[PDB]
């Protein structure tokens, strides 16, 4: 395997859950772990990041 | 998970990764390479040895 | 930022990330990964405020 190298298509079966912000809430984005908060962003990606 | 344990086979090593932790991880373009050595031989197949 | 910039440094670990290390590996092969770390992030504290 490698890890952290493009964005992920492949790994095990964890269901995914509902989608919620604006709250010191964990996280878990493609083996991406952490706490805080979501919100909206004004920044803007290239369309490969 | 299902096939750490589904066939019992004789070696099964995982390096950088703990086999129980594969269930949650995604990863990128999975290699798999396979031939047919002798016993011996096996114990010489992991990395970092001559 | 001399102080803030030593967090992106391996210190002989395999990265950087406290939550790598404990997503991807148990305890048993995770302890020494964290102690050089935490050696390395302790010796810098040191030094800046002496």
């Amino acid at each position: 395997f490698e890890l952290l190298h493009a964005p992920a298509t492949v790994c095990g079966p964890k269901k995914s859950t509902n989608l919620v912000k604006n709250k010191c809430v964990n996280f878990n984005f493609n083996g991406l772990t952490g706490t805080g908060v979501l919100t909206e962003s004004n920044k803007k990606f290239l369309p490969f990041q | 998970s299902v096939l750490y344990n589904s066939a019992s086979f004789s070696t099964f090593k995982c390096y950088g990764v703990s086999p129980t932790k594969l269930n949650d991880l995604c990863f990128t373009n999975v290699y798999a390479d396979s031939f047919v050595i002798r016993g011996d031989e096996v114990r010489q197949i992991a990395p970092g040895q001559t | 930022n001399t102080l803030v910039k030593q967090l992106s440094s391996n210190f002989g670990a395999i990265s950087s990330v406290l939550n790598d290390i404990l997503s991807r590996l148990d305890p048993p092969e995770a302890e020494v990964q964290i102690d050089r770390l935490i050696t390395g992030r302790l010796q810098s504290l040191q030094t800046y405020v002496t």
